[PDB]
């Protein structure tokens, strides 16, 4: 199993830059497909962005050219760099892992195992 | 027990032929090869010809050119042709031949003849 | 740096093929105009043959002397038959020669190299009837010595063809080897091409195809540029006048005959073709065990002879840069293939593994349609298994040859080392990798890769049980041969 928390993010500016990293404990985080998941206070969770273990990137339409997703297998650690925070992206991350799972990446539900979120707000 | 039947030579002027015909016994599987020596009154015996049933020739010091040897398996006979004889072919010829006697898995025996006397002299 | 490494080596691979194959059609071509223009009922080479035996199959043994019997060449002097013998168990080979030749044994006490007077005619005195000798067991060299010196001591041979004791030679089989002799007067020897006839298991079928891509494009390839690395021991021709000249210093220096007399020729910086059209029908090693331990033999005799061509090479002037970098060659690729397979153990990524199985199988797929091209030949197809015995029964009988070289126990002791090391690296690959992913269009590549390789593995073993059952995959001279030994 692997138990993942968050670390970073906090009050950054509209225009900003901002990294938040989830650190996963795990036997292998070698195999294990990562993802981030936004919560806004009058929304609901949605895909951000995901790295695969063969290092494939997916983005979500309104994110497609905004953050860079990457992994660190050493530190067991997976990074998320946003830049440009304007407003929406006032919500808690949170990142989730999954080691076996099929065509459907974006539910809440594929993902297994998930983190407890850190929250990142966004003043204009 | 096969013998060969040898066809005889003789008393012969220098320069002409023998027509030296060797035939087998009856009872026979397989002849591979045949051969005719000549034994002089000289210095032992020596070979004059051998011939095999795929044609391949053997000569001996004296018939590159003189004596020829010639098969026609059809009746497992053997044949010599005598050329330009001289006064040194007064000899004994032997017909040796490899025989099957049995079967197919009796072995290759090695039998001699007779042998007929040819003498080249000028009287 | 995983891509670069699958690149150069499929690269390094199929281009020096295609180059091989390029160089043995035009070495055919040569060979066949050579063969045209040539009269009707040709004979002007006499002939002595050779055959060298101990303790050979008796059927078999009796085959051979009926080919040899049954050729339709018409300048044979005579069959020198040479066998370590003396003994009561050899006397069946001599048993079998008299009921299908002359009893024209004979049976000195001494080898003729072990003496102060090495002449023939202390063992022979009529150079007409062919003649078998059973010589004290010496060994191959020993009894090809004996028979170079009954062969020389007839002032008419013009060349020696040595045969083994198990080869059925095809009815215009010598006078194909003898043929090229007589077209260039630095040609001293002369190699056959050796068809394996017993394909009825698997290694016996993909030893037949490994056989006939070294025979018709390896030892073609080198016989364009008269430069055949060995002379093959089933089927060769030699001159009489070099057999005289390296006669001694082959005989005064194990397994390293026919490719110390080639090595030798190569020294004395003579020309050595090979042809097609002479066919030698030789057998196969059926077990795993024993095709690894021959295998162990024939590296341990390459590795000694290697470093003897790469210093002649001079001799041949510019046609022996072929030569040094054929050896050159057939050092890196035993390097390479070790340094990739170690790589791709050691890093274990899926989609590099696949990638280089793939490859290797695509490499092995045109090599195979080449030789049913030039076979005009469904079955050899099924070469392409033979990567398996190369990776299973080559890898390791030349590591067992080189750290035999400079250093069960020694010979099969590296095998399973190898076979584990193999195993390990392959559950590790697995265990490293388990995991699945539908949404990867990665992983997707990679287990449809791997898993339409497997499939198509089963397919080609499934095919070959197939013609197995049915009696589809025996070569016509195995099915009269079965049909003659019910017989007997
Ligand atoms: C003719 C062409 C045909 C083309 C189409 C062929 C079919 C295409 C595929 C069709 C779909 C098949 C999908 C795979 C089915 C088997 C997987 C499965 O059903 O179970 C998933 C399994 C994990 O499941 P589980 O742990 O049980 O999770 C709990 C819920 N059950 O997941 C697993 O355990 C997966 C384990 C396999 C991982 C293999 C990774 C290795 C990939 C190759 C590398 C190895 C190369 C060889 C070794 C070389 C060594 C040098
Ligand atoms: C029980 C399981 C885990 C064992 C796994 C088996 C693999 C570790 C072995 C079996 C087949 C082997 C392959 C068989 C043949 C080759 C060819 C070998 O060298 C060549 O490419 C020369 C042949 C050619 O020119 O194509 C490279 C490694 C490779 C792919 C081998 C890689 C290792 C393989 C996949
Ligand atoms: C077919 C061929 O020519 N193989 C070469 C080897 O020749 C073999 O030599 C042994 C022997 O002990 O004399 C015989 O049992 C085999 O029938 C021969 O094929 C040769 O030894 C080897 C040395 O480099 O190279 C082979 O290509
Ligand atoms: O010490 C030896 C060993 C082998 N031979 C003969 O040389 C050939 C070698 O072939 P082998 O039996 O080794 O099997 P192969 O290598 O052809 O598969 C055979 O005709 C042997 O009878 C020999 O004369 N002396
Ligand atoms: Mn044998
Ligand atoms: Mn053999």
């Amino acid at each position: 199993q692997v138990q993942l928390v968050e670390s970073g993010g906090g009050l950054v500016q509209a225009g900003g830059s901002l990294k938040v990293s989830c650190a996963a404990s795990g036997r292998a985080f070698k195999t294990y497909r990562m993802a981030w998941f936004r919560q806004a206070p009058g929304k609901e969770r949605e895909f951000v962005s995901g790295i695969s273990a063969l290092e494939t990137t997916y983005y979500a339409d309104s994110v497609k050219g905004r953050f860079t997703i990457s992994r660190d297998n050493t530190k067991n650690t997976v990074s998320l760099q946003m830049d440009s925070l304007k407003p929406e992206d006032t919500a808690v991350y949170y990142c989730a892992a999954r080691r076996y799972g099929g065509t459907d990446y974006t539910t809440t539900g594929s993902y297994d195992y998930w983190g407890q979120g850190t929250q990142v707000t966004v003043s204009s | 027990q096969v013998q060969l039947v040898e066809s005889g030579g003789g008393s012969v002027q220098p320069g002409e032929s023998l027509r030296l015909s060797c035939q087998a016994s009856g009872r026979i599987v397989d002849v591979n090869d045949m051969a005719w020596y000549r034994q002089a009154p000289g210095k032992q015996r020596e070979l004059v010809a051998r011939i095999a049933r795929g044609g391949s020739t053997h000569y001996g010091d004296s018939a590159w050119g003189r004596f020829t040897i010639s098969r026609d398996n059809t009746r497992n006979t053997v044949y010599l042709q005598m050329t330009s004889l001289n006064v040194e072919d007064t000899a004994v010829y032997y017909c040796n031949g490899e025989v099957k006697v049995g079967t197919r898995l009796s072995p290759f025996r090695t039998y001699w003849g007779r042998g007929t006397q040819v003498t080249v002299s000028s009287h | 740096s995983a891509v670069w490494g699958i690149s150069v080596y499929g690269v390094f691979v199929l281009g020096f093929y295609i180059a091989q194959i390029v160089f043995s059609e035009f070495n055919r071509m040569r060979l066949s105009d050579w063969i045209s223009l040539r009269p009707d009922n040709w004979n002007a080479t006499r002939v002595a043959v050779i055959i060298a035996g101990y303790r050979e199959d008796p059927f078999m043994f009796k085959k051979c002397l009926e080919s040899v019997r049954d050729s339709e060449y018409g300048n044979v002097a005579r069959l020198i038959c040479v066998i370590d013998g003396d003994e009561e168990e050899d006397l069946k080979m001599a048993e079998i020669y008299k009921q299908v030749y002359n009893d024209n044994v004979k049976k000195p006490g001494v080898v003729l190299c072990e003496s102060e007077n090495k002449n023939g005619s202390t063992i022979d005195s009529d150079v007409s009837k062919n003649i078998c000798i059973l010589q004290p067991h010496r060994g191959k060299r020993e009894s090809l010595y004996t028979g170079f010196q009954l062969a020389s001591m007839d002032p008419s041979v013009h060349a020696v063809v040595l045969i083994d004791s198990d080869t059925v030679l095809e009815k215009n089989a010598i006078l194909e080897v003898v043929y090229p002799l007589s077209c260039d007067p630095n040609i001293k020897a002369v190699a056959g091409e050796c068809k394996i006839w017993n394909t009825d298991t698997i290694l016996s079928m993909l030893v037949s195809w490994r056989y006939f891509s070294a025979f018709n494009v390896e030892r073609g390839a080198q016989s364009l540029w008269k430069t055949v690395q060995c002379v093959g021991g089933p089927l060769g021709a030699y001159t009489i006048d070099i057999i005289n000249e390296i006669k001694d210093p082959w005989i005064t220096q194990t397994y390293g005959d026919d490719r110390r007399l080639t090595n030798e020729v190569l020294m004395r910086g003579k020309k050595i073709v090979y042809t097609p059209f002479a066919v030698g029908w030789s057998d196969s090693p059926t077990n795993v065990m024993r095709y690894i331990v021959q295998q162990t033999r024939w590296s341990k005799s390459w590795c000694r002879e290697i470093w003897y061509t790469l210093g002649s090479a001079w001799k041949h002037g510019f046609s022996g840069i072929y030569l040094a970098f054929e050896c050159m060659y057939q050092i890196m690729y035993f390097f390479l293939v070790m340094y990739l397979f170690s790589y791709i153990a050691i890093k274990a990524d899926i989609r590099a593994q696949t990638a280089t199985v793939l490859v290797s199988t695509l490499v092995t797929i045109i090599k195979s349609s080449y030789l049913a091209l030039r076979a005009k030949n469904l079955k050899a197809f099924y070469f392409v298994l033979y990567t398996y015995v190369y990776f299973f029964c080559m890898i390791p009988a030349r590591i067992t040859a080189m750290f035999t070289m400079f250093d069960w126990a020694k010979q099969f002791l590296i095998t399973y080392m190898w076979w584990a090391g193999v195993l390990a690296a392959g559950v590790y690959s697995i265990v490293d990798n388990w995991y699945f992913d539908w949404a990867d269009i990665q992983y997707r590549f990679a287990l449809v890769g791997i898993c339409s390789y497997l499939v198509f593995v089963s397919i080609v073993l499934v095919i070959y049980l197939i013609g197995k059952i049915t009696t589809w995959n025996y070569t016509p001279l195995q099915k009269e041969l079965i049909e003659e030994r019910y017989l007997h």
